[PDB]
Parts: structure tokens; C-alpha cells; sequence
């Protein structure tokens, strides 16, 4: 608010208009980044009063009505991340609106599976949805229904380890704390550059105007204008480069919302390690957290194997699965879980004779 | 329209200006006025010394009003050299020395820089680089006496003229001619000092005049003699320009809980900006808050639909500026509505605006979508009995305009 | 004799309140863990400035002289706790050439069981004094711990120094050197810890 | 003239810096459009919401000035009815699952 | 290595430190880029001799 400086700054023309136009593009993009991650749901889905999910317990990731109605895990995430013409603008979606979107995404996923992502939400029982997700990784769905109590206990226990990790350390949220730290350090640097002389007799602008005659004071003030204008151009260029990195991250988070939450992904390591079953979004300060649920195979045994088997001079191959032996007998099993079936004319298909296939073995094929 | 350099404006929110509160008044605070100088001892004395060997009084470590030296009826003439008569009350000095003497009324013109003749060249020589003031008054009622006052002498003879301020007291007989003095006068051997002999009947040229020259100094050392601690009343809860002990700023002053240590005077923020001060006249601590400012944004349905607009004062409370307080700032000219809709024009903090009911700009909390409790149970499934083939359009940028600049023709040409 | 100074001799660098914050400042400080010279009364150099302290119970030390010559020739500082109060004058003093206190002038001013600690420096015609007093348990040396010295006076004397001496049961002398320090201010605005940034690579970190 | 050189060179450096930052954004958009050409015109994508909303059938490219337009054809399920359901059925003391 | 220049360069304040900090961010990212690509394997698997 020095009138003498303000009239010298007019000599520099458009620079002060294009710094604001650049920062306004950054600001509008932060709301667009957020809208593209969280506003993927057409309707605000809500869970029924009773929680008949076949033994799976979502209570730590569903809303706490006593709380913004964040989940228990979203409250841990919100605890562990923590003016010279400069102003900070509010985001368009409040933290309570972001939490309604993660609640609706989660309620749609639990009550209707992948169907709410492709049309109207179609209800399905939760264990029958998990049976389809077992078929999606190439495990037969009787493996889920025969192990449903174990699979539910392993899920409930694995969700408890998330609470322990998020209660025992802050170090996991380092990506979100880093974004908070970088923007604070950039603004503190921009303010501290007002104390610099840039070659002038003083950094205080009224001090110059008190010491010096009009034509000499103008030469001293034009150094402060030069250095303070270069100080803003440096801040705005750094924010433009930093916003391009946050947009790349928000494009990735928007893709993980569609492919990991609204669907089941075939893409290896895209939705965590192991074969992807499903994932749940949780909101965090300036970001998102995905809880990725995967099937990991646990206790392998060795078997002898064959590419085909020989019967009436015909070569038989498995329709789905692989031939294996325990050392005395031959079985066919699904590939991802040991479940041995007797080899039959309808576990298998014929193609050609015994002469062509390298490593074929002789066996009876039963004909029901 | 002027911000956009256009006569047609599309639907949106545009920043057109910056709001700024301005200081309502100015305040000054310095400590309680104390240690006034005893300058009355210089001017009210019973008598002074001879002008060849003038008498010096020292003033130090105190404050004063100097305007009395010309506003008082006691002084017949006043002058200042290197200093202005008003500016004395704002200035400061390392020491003040009063050089005190008497001369006849014709002679006062000699007490000036670069003068020539008896007082300048034999008694009190003033150089061009002097800094001080000359106070002169008629003293025929004070220094004149019946039979003539001989306590005042002036030098008439010397081997060469005085250097600047050369207080040569020597009384030895000057030999103007052939007679060697041998400690006494003779034919062209003369005593170098002459009496005034002041009598009360003298005419205005031969009446005694008292003179004080305030011979100031400033050194490499700091000041010890100064003007008074000029101060105002205090102001709170309003934006003001302020000064505390010479620390100057603009802001809203308010009382605070911050407990300074007894020697501390000013408080600073983590970014080194001042955030608190002590009032020097009553040692309590004031927080400083910046004088309020923010962007001004204009909300418009576009000139193709209305000339009506709302205005947002971003981050401003409506106290500082229909009128409505959002968390984005004070919003003016928009009706608040209790319904919720899709966001038409975004304002921030969950608020949007649109043009609706016969129509006005309205402001509302944005709606995220219709709610839906899914009909879930452990044995219910929904299955689609039909389909729609849907065709959707996605648009993607692939290239910019290819541009070339000759940097030499742009800069020079 | 000599002894380790530890983390002692920090003083408040300026008249500014700061709180809950770490402040980096460059000034004349006593370098951490440097030796102080230890005494049980010669004329000593002043350099850029002095840290002075005494373990005390006898109350034998009463004052100091500072100047270029400490003599009747020219203006020099005399500082004395004159039993009732502290008294200061700037003069060419005519006292005995090895001065003691029993068991012209240009300026004037008026204000083991314990450790009494002081810092003296002269900048552009101002003479600065800082101090602290504390209880102690250790006898022979400065006790290993922390407490920042608060200003006493900022005297506009206009006069310079190169040497000093003490007037008078055991005392310690160290020299201030131009250093960068990181100072820890608590909620109540006191300095409560410090790092000498040039001491070692961890302090530099 | 050196005042004009200083300001015009800073003016032109500001333009080239923001064109470099803008070109990097357009390259990200072109790499996305090249991936949608491969995965949705040359294939049937199984990636959710990568190529329209609903289950992707196919898409068609149309050219536009400085860009591409994809017309994404999807199957949307339309008229649902609710039924009672079971994970398995029990027959001769053995459990049957839908193949 | 001129001290006369170095004392003038201090009057520009934070510019020099934030250029060094920017290039240090580039350098640390190159090791991260390399680990994200190659360190995807938990164990150093080996082929059989046959
Ligand atoms: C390989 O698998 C077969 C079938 O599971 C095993 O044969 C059975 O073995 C048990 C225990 O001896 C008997 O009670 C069954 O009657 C056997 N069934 C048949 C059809 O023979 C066989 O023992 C396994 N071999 C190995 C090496 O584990
Ligand atoms: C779900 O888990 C929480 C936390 O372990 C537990 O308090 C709650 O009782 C569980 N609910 C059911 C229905 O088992
Ligand atoms: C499988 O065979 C290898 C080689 O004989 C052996 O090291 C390993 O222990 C066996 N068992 C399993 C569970 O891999
Ligand atoms: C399998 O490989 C071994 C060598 O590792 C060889 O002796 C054997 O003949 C091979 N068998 C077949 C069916 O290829
Ligand atoms: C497999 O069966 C064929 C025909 O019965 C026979 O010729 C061949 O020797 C058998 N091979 C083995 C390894 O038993
Ligand atoms: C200043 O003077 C007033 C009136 O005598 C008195 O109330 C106030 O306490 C004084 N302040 C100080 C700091 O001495
Ligand atoms: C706005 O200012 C008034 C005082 O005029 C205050 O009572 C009110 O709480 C303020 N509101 C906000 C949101 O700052
Ligand atoms: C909104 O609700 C408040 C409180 O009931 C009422 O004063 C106001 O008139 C309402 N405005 C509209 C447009 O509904
Ligand atoms: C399916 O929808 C079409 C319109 O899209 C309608 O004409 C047709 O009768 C419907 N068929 C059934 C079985 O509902
Ligand atoms: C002390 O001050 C005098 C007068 O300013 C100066 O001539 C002298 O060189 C100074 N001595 C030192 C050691 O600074
Ligand atoms: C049957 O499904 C429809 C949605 O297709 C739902 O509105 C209805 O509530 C369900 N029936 C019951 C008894 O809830």
C-alpha cells in the first residue's frame, strides 16, 4: 500500500495480471481433482439398519453417527495429518461432503457389489458377492461357501491391523503430510523474501522514502520491485510445476476409484499385491486412502504333473485346472487352490492321439 | 466487463478487484514525559563573562521545549544556523553547550558564519560547518551600572586573527611600534583587551546585549538531549496506523493474554512479522491483527440472461464491508435458499449460486445427489430383465497450436 | 587454570518476545564447551566482548573497570555495587594503579552458595550488560546446565574499550566470538535450550 | 534500451516457461487418448469407466480440431426385478452350486 | 569462491537455497524412479542349473 511504489509497478505492465491468472487455474484445478476422485457416484447410497453381511464386519470403515460423520479409520487419518496480500481459499467440497461420498461409495459396494458402477445398484447378499469375486480370481465359489467363517475372520482380523498401524504411527501418511509441508514452506519462503534488499539501501519501503530524494528513492524502490516481482514469479512457477504432480496423482486416484472400488481389476499390482477381491475408499486430508482386499495363496505342496493323459490311445486335457499326482494316483484340480477331483470324460476334453504331446502319461479316464 | 475487456460476459464467478480496509486514524505512544532540561539556568543568570573569554554551561541527558526561545517576550532577537526554529522540538543532540557573553547593541551582526571585524576576528569566530542557535537580548536593565560596568572586556589586538572558536585568553602587551613592553604599556605598546564600561544612560547601539550561543554537538556517540515524547490516546478494535517507541505499522490493535518478560517490548510471528506490542504508558500487551483485505468476486448468470449480479468479499466478515455471511466470505445481492441443487456457479465451502426465482441470484448449499437406501438382505437379489444400449461422448485434447518466436525480432526488430 | 564452559553464557539477543519457536540468530556468543580462564586480579583483554561469572558466598567481588588504558589519562567505565545499589561513572579515574575495594567525568548512572553470571559487550557507542543469578551444588567449576542471561543496561556512553579488570571468591572469564545459534523459546517467551551451529556435525544438522 | 531488453526478455521467458508446463499437460492428454484408441477402439476394455459408463461394447473415433472424440457404446442393465436367492441347493444330501 | 560477490549474493535472500533444494529433489527422485521399476521382486530368484 505505498502509493509511490504502486505507480512504479505500472511500468511492468501485464505481469501482475498473469500471476493471478496462473494461480486461479491452480485453484480451480484443485476442486476439479477432488470432484473426479470422489463424485463418481450418481446417488448417495446408504446401508440398511441391520448388518447381515455373512460375518464380515465393516464397522471401522462405515460412518460413526456420533462424530462430520467420518468412519473410525477416517478419524485416525484426520488426526495423523496435521498474509502480506497472500490469501488461502476454501475447497468447494467440505470434509463432511467428501465423507458423504466415501460413505455412498462404500454403501453401494457392500450392498450391490460392482453393479452400482454400471447402472442401477442391484442388491446381492454379501457372501454371494464375495463368491463372484472368488470366480473373478479363478477360484471356484464352493471354496468361499465352504470356508466362509474363516474368510470372514481373516478379513475382520486384517481390518483390525489397519487400526493398530494408524494408531501406533504417523509415518505411513508421509505422502499427505509432505504436500501440507511443501505448501507451508513455499508460503513462508515467499513472506521471508520481503525482508531482502535485492541491492537497495533498505528492505523497508517507507525507510527508503524517508532517507532519500524523489529521483534517488525511485532507483532504490525499482530494486525492491525487481526482486519482489522475481520472488512471486518463482513462487507461481513452482506452484504450477507442483500442481501438475498433484493432478497426475488425482488422475491415478480417480482411476483406482473406478477400477478398484467400482469394479474388480485383473491388472497385476494395481489394487495392492495378491489377486484383487475388492477395495474400499476412506477420505484423508488433501487425499484418499484405499483399503485393498486381496487373496494370497498360503500353503503350497509339491505334486508330479502332466500336460495331458492317455486312455484308449486318445490324449485328454483338463477343461479348467491341471493334472496332478500324489505319487500313486492321478487327479485334476483347479489351479489356485488344491482340491483334487477324479479324472473323467467331463473334467477333460480329447484332442488327437498319444503320439504328439511331449510328457503325456497313461491313466484311466472314468466315464460316468 | 472492464476486467474481461468485453461487452458480453458469460455465466460464472470472476475476480474483478481487491477489497482493503483503510486506517480510520493514526496513534502514537512513547513513555511518560520525564527528565526535562534545566535550560532556565542558562538564560536567567545574574551576569556573564567577557566576550574574549566567554563562559560555557553544559546540558546533557534530558528533554526540552525550545520554542520558548522565540515565543517568550524575554528575547529581543533569535537565530538558528544548520537548524530550523520549529525543528528544534523534534531534533536530538549528543550534548548542548551554552556559550555566554555580552556585546554592545551595534555588534550582534558579528555572531554569524564567516563574519569579519572585532568580535568575529578577535573574540568569537563562527565557521560555515556550525550547528546551533543564537539567542540575543537587550540587557541595559541588567548589565549597565552607575560609573560603568568594567566586568565585560573584548579583545582589540592580536598577532593574527582567530581560527574558528579560538578562545585565546592571553593578556600580554601587543607591541604596535618602537617601545618594548617589559610587562607594561608604552608608546605603541598596548594592552590587547578593552572595557565596555556599560552605563544605564547609553543609546541603543552602546547599550549591553546578552548573547547565548547554543553550540550543539553530534558525535559518533548517540544523542543525550532531545525533544519531548509526543504521544496520543490509544485505540482498540479498529484498523489504525500506529507507532510504539518508533516501531511503526498499520492494523487492528486488541488486548491479549501473551505474557512478555519485563524487558521485552515487541512480539513476532514464526515468519518474523510483528504480532504483538507493549503500550509504553501502561505496560499491558496488545495483539496486532492485519487491517482486513481480500479478493472481490462478481457472480453473474451472464449478460445474455440478466444484468443482475451478486458480489463476494472473499474471507471478509460482513461487519467490515440481501447480505449473507458464508465461510467463503460476505455475499451481497444473493438470496439465501433452504433448498439444495446441483452446483451451478461455485462459491466455496459447500456453497454455490444460480439464477432462479420473477428471478434473482440465489445461494444454496450444493446437493451431492438423491439419497438411496439399497433394499439389501441376506437372501434378496435384483436381476435386470432388459437393457439399454447407451452411446456416450468423450472429448480429449491432443495438440496445441505450434508457435515459433524470433527472440531477436520480439525484443529488438 | 582453565575449565569447560559447557552450554553456559547464552543471553537474550534482542528486546523481542518469541514463543513455542526455534530462532536462528547470528551474534557475539561464548562458543559451547570452550575453556573459560579460571582465577582465585590482573588486567585482562576485552576482545569483541566478555562472559564473566563467579561462584560466591563471601561477596568479595563488588565491581569492574573497563577502558583503553584504565587510567587518569582518558574516559573509562567504573561499575560498582556500592552496598546499597549499583553505581556507574565514566571518568579518567585517579585511583591506585592496582585498584581495590576494602574488605574529568562525562557520564554518570545509578540502578560457595550461588553462581552470579554476566555478559559485557560494546556496539556503536552503547555498552550492554546482561546477567543471571542461580543456586548451585558444584564447587570448583561452572555447573553443567542451562539458563539464559537477561539484559540489565544498554548505556549510551559513546566510549570504547580494549581491556578490563575486576574490583574486590573465585571467578571465570570467557570471550564472545561471532557465532550462529539456534535458540529454543517456550510458551512463556523464555529461552530454554540452544544449539551452537558450528560445534559439531550434529549441531550443524 | 537495456531496460526494454530486460523487460522483454523476462516477458518472453515467462511465455516459454508456461508453454513448456502447458505442453506437458497436453502430452498427458494425448497419451491418454492414444491408450483409449488402443484399448477401446482396437479392443473391448474390461476396465471400469475407462470407456463410457456401463459395460463397454465398443467405441468409435471421430476427429475434432486439436483433439479426438470417442463415441463409447455400452450395455446398461435397465429393468430389474427382485427374487429370493440361495448360494447352493441341497438334493440327495449333496450340495449343488450354479456352474 | 569470491567473498566480495558472496556478500552481495546474500542480499537476494532465499533464491540460492531454494535452487539447491529443487535440484536435491530431482536427484532423490531418480533413485525412487529406479526402485519403483526394478525392486518389484521380494527375493533374488535363481534358475536351476538344468
Ligand atoms: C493318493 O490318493 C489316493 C486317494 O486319495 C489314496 O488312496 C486312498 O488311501 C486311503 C488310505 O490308505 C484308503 O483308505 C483309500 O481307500 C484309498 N483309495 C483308493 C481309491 O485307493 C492314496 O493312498 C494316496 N497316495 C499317497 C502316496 O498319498
Ligand atoms: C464388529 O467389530 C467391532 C470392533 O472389533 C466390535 O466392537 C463389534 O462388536 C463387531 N460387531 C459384530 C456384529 O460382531
Ligand atoms: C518341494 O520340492 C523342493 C525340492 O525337492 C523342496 O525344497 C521343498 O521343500 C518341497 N516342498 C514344498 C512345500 O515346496
Ligand atoms: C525331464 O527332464 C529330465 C532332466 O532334468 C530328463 O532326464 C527327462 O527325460 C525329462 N522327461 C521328459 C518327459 O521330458
Ligand atoms: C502307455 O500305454 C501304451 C499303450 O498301452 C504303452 O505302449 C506304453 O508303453 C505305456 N507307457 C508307459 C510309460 O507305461
Ligand atoms: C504514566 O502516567 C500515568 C499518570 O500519572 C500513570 O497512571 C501510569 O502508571 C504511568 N505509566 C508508567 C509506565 O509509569
Ligand atoms: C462477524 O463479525 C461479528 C461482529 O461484528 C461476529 O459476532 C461474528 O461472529 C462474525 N462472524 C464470523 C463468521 O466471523
Ligand atoms: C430459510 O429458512 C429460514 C428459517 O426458517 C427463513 O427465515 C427463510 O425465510 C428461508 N428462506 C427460504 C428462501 O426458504
Ligand atoms: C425392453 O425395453 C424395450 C424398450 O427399450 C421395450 O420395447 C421392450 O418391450 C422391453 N422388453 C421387455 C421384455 O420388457
Ligand atoms: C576508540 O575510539 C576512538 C575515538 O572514536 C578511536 O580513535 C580509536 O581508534 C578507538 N580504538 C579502538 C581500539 O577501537
Ligand atoms: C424390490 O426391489 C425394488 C427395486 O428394484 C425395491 O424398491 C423394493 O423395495 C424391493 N422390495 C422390497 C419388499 O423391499
Amino acid at each position: 500500500d505505498s502509493t509511490e511504489c504502486s505507480n512504479l509497478l505500472l511500468q511492468y505492465g501485464s505481469f501482475c495480471t498473469q500471476l493471478n491468472r496462473a494461480l486461479t487455474g491452480i485453484a480451480v484445478e484443485q476442486d476439479k481433482n477432488t470432484q473426479e476422485v470422489f463424485a463418481q457416484v450418481k446417488q448417495i447410497y446408504k446401508t440398511p439398519p441391520i448388518k447381515d453381511f455373512g460375518g464380515f464386519n465393516f464397522s471401522q470403515i462405515l460412518p460413526d453417527p456420533s462424530k462430520s460423520k467420518r468412519s473410525f479409520i477416517e478419524d485416525l487419518l484426520f488426526n495423523k495429518v496435521t498474509f502480506n496480500g497472500l490469501t488461502v481459499l476454501p475447497p468447494l467440497l467440505t470434509d463432511e461432503m467428501i465423507a458423504q461420498y466415501t460413505s455412498a461409495l462404500l454403501a453401494g459396494t457392500i450392498t450391490s457389489g460392482w453393479t452400482f458402477g454400471a447402472g442401477a445398484a442391484l442388491q446381492i447378499p454379501f457372501a454371494m458377492q464375495m463368491a463372484y469375486r472368488f470366480n473373478g480370481i479363478g477360484v471356484t465359489q464352493n471354496v468361499l461357501y465352504e470356508n466362509q467363517k474363516l474368510i470372514a475372520n481373516q478379513f475382520n482380523s486384517a481390518i483390525g491391523k489397519i487400526q493398530d498401524s494408524l494408531s501406533s504411527t504417523a509415518s505411513a501418511l508421509g505422502k499427505l503430510q509432505d504436500v501440507v509441508n511443501q505448501n507451508a514452506q513455499a508460503l513462508n519462503t515467499l513472506v521471508k523474501q520481503l525482508s531482502s534488499n535485492f541491492g537497495a539501501i533498505s528492505s523497508v519501503l517507507n525507510d527508503i522514502l524517508s532517507r532519500l530524494d524523489k529521483v534517488e528513492a525511485e532507483v532504490q524502490i525499482d530494486r525492491l520491485i525487481t526482486g519482489r516481482l522475481q520472488s512471486l514469479q518463482t513462487y507461481v512457477t513452482q506452484q504450477l510445476i507442483r500442481a501438475a504432480e498433484i493432478r497426475a496423482s488425482a488422475n491415478l486416484a480417480a482411476t483406482k476409484m473406478s477400477e478398484c472400488v467400482l469394479g474388480q481389476s485383473k491388472r497385476v499390482d494395481f489394487c495392492g499385491k495378491g489377486y484383487h477381491l475388492m477395495s474400499f475408499p476412506q477420505s484423508a486430508p488433501h487425499g484418499v486412502v484405499f483399503l485393498h482386499v486381496t487373496y494370497v495363496p498360503a500353503q503350497e505342496k509339491n505334486f508330479t504333473t502332466a500336460p495331458a493323459i492317455c486312455h484308449d490311445g486318445k490324449a485328454h486335457f483338463p477343461r479348467e485346472g491341471v493334472f496332478v499326482s500324489n505319487g500313486t494316483h492321478w487327479f485334476v484340480t483347479q489351479r489356485n487352490f488344491y482340491e483334487p477331483q477324479i479324472i473323467t470324460t467331463d473334467n477333460t476334453f480329447v484332442s488327437g492321439n498319444c503320439d504328439v504331446v511331449i510328457g503325456i502319461v497313461n491313466n484311466t479316464v472314468y466315464d460316468p | 466487463k472492464c476486467t474481461l475487456k468485453s461487452f458480453t460476459v458469460e455465466k460464472g464467478i470472476y475476480q474483478t478487484s481487491n477489497f482493503r480496509v483503510q486506517p480510520t486514524e493514526s496513534i502514537v505512544r512513547f513513555p511518560n514525559i520525564t527528565n526535562l532540561c534545566p535550560f532556565g539556568e542558562v538564560f536567567n543568570a545574574t551576569r556573564f563573562a567577557s566576550v574574549y573569554a566567554w563562559n560555557r554551561k553544559r546540558i546533557s541527558n534530558c528533554v526540552a521545549d525550545y520554542s520558548v526561545l522565540y515565543n517568550s517576550a524575554s528575547f529581543s532577537t533569535f537565530k538558528c544556523y544548520g537548524v530550523s526554529p520549529t525543528k528544534l522540538n523534534d531534533l536530538c543532540f549528543t550534548n548542548v553547550y551554552a556559550d555566554s557573553f555580552v556585546i554592545r547593541g551595534d555588534e550582534v551582526r558579528q555572531i554569524a558564519p564567516g563574519q569579519t571585524g572585532k568580535i568575529a576576528d578577535y573574540n568569537y569566530k563562527l565557521p560555515d560547518d556550525f550547528t546551533g542557535c543564537v539567542i540575543a537580548w537587550n540587557s541595559n536593565n541588567l548589565d549597565s551600572k552607575v560609573g560603568g560596568n568594567y566586568n565585560y572586556l573584548f579583545r582589540l589586538f592580536r598577532k593574527s586573527n582567530l581560527k574558528p572558536f579560538e578562545r585565546d585568553i592571553s593578556t600580554e602587551i601587543y607591541q604596535a611600534g618602537s617601545t618594548p613592553c617589559n610587562g607594561v604599556e608604552g608608546f605603541n605598546c598596548y594592552f590587547p583587551l578593552q572595557s565596555y564600561g556599560f552605563q544605564p544612560t547609553n543609546g541603543v547601539g552602546y547599550q549591553p546585549y546578552r548573547v547565548v550561543v547554543l553550540s550543539f554537538e553530534l558525535l559518533h556517540a548517540p544523542a543525550t538531549v532531545c525533544g519531548p515524547k509526543k504521544s496520543t490516546n490509544l485505540v482498540k478494535n479498529k484498523c489504525v496506523n500506529f507507532n510504539f517507541n518508533g516501531l511503526t505499522g498499520t492494523g487492528v490493535l486488541t488486548e491479549s493474554n501473551k505474557k512478555f518478560l519485563p524487558f521485552q517490548q515487541f512480539g513476532r510471528d514464526i515468519a518474523d512479522t510483528t504480532d504483538a506490542v507493549r503500550d509504553p504508558q501502561t505496560l499491558e500487551i496488545l495483539d496486532i491483527t492485519p487491517c482486513s483485505f481480500g479478493g472481490v468476486s462478481v457472480i453473474t448468470p451472464g449478460t445474455n440472461t440478466s444484468n443482475q449480479v451478486a458480489v463476494l468479499y472473499q474471507g471478509v466478515n460482513c461487519t467490515e464491508v440481501n447480505v449473507f455471511q458464508t465461510r467463503a466470505g460476505c455475499l451481497i445481492g444473493a438470496e439465501h435458499v433452504n433448498n439444495s441443487y446441483e452446483c451451478d456457479i461455485p462459491i466455496g465451502a459447500g456453497i454455490c449460486a444460480s439464477y432462479q426465482t420473477s428471478q434473482s441470484v440465489i445461494a444454496y448449499t450444493m446437493s451431492l445427489g438423491a439419497e438411496n437406501s439399497v433394499a439389501y438382505s441376506n437372501n434378496s437379489i435384483a436381476i435386470p430383465t432388459n437393457f439399454t444400449i447407451s452411446v456416450t461422448t468423450e472429448i480429449l485434447p491432443v495438440s496445441m497450436t505450434k508457435t515459433s518466436v524470433d527472440c531477436t525480432m520480439y525484443i529488438c526488430g | 587454570a582453565y575449565t569447560n564452559s559447557f552450554t553456559r553464557g547464552v543471553y537474550y539477543p534482542d528486546k523481542v518476545f518469541r514463543s513455542s519457536v526455534l530462532h536462528s540468530t547470528q551474534d557475539l556468543f561464548l562458543p559451547f564447551f570452550s575453556n573459560v580462564t579460571w582465577f582465585h586480579n590482573p588486567v585482562l583483554p576485552f576482545n569483541d566482548g566478555v562472559y564473566f561469572a563467579s561462584t560466591e558466598k563471601s561477596n568479595i567481588i563488588r565491581g569492574w573497570i573497563f577502558g583503553t588504558t584504565l587510567d587518569s589519562k582518558t574516559q573509562s567505565l567504573l561499575i560498582v555495587n556500592n552496598a546499597t545499589n549499583v553505581v556507574i561513572k565514566v571518568c579518567e579515574f585517579q585511583f591506585c594503579n592496582d585498584p581495590f575495594l576494602g574488605v574529568n567525568c562525562t557520564f554518570e548512572y545509578v540502578s560457595f552458595k550461588n553462581l552470579r553470571e554476566f555478559v559485557f559487550k560494546n556496539i556503536d557507542g552503547y555498552f550492554k550488560i546482561y546477567s543471571k543469578h542461580t543456586p548451585i551444588n558444584l564447587v570448583r567449576d561452572l555447573p553443567q546446565g542451562f539458563s539464559a542471561l537477561e539484559p540489565l543496561v544498554d548505556l549510551p556512553i559513546g566510549i570504547n574499550i580494549t581491556r578490563f579488570q575486576t574490583l574486590l571468591a573465585a571467578y571465570y572469564v570467557g570471550y564472545l566470538q561471532p557465532r550462529t545459534f539456534l535458540l529454543k523459546y517456550n510458551e512463556n517467551g523464555t529461552i530454554t535450550d540452544a544449539v551452537d551451529c558450528a560445534l559439531d556435525p550434529l549441531s550443524e544438522t
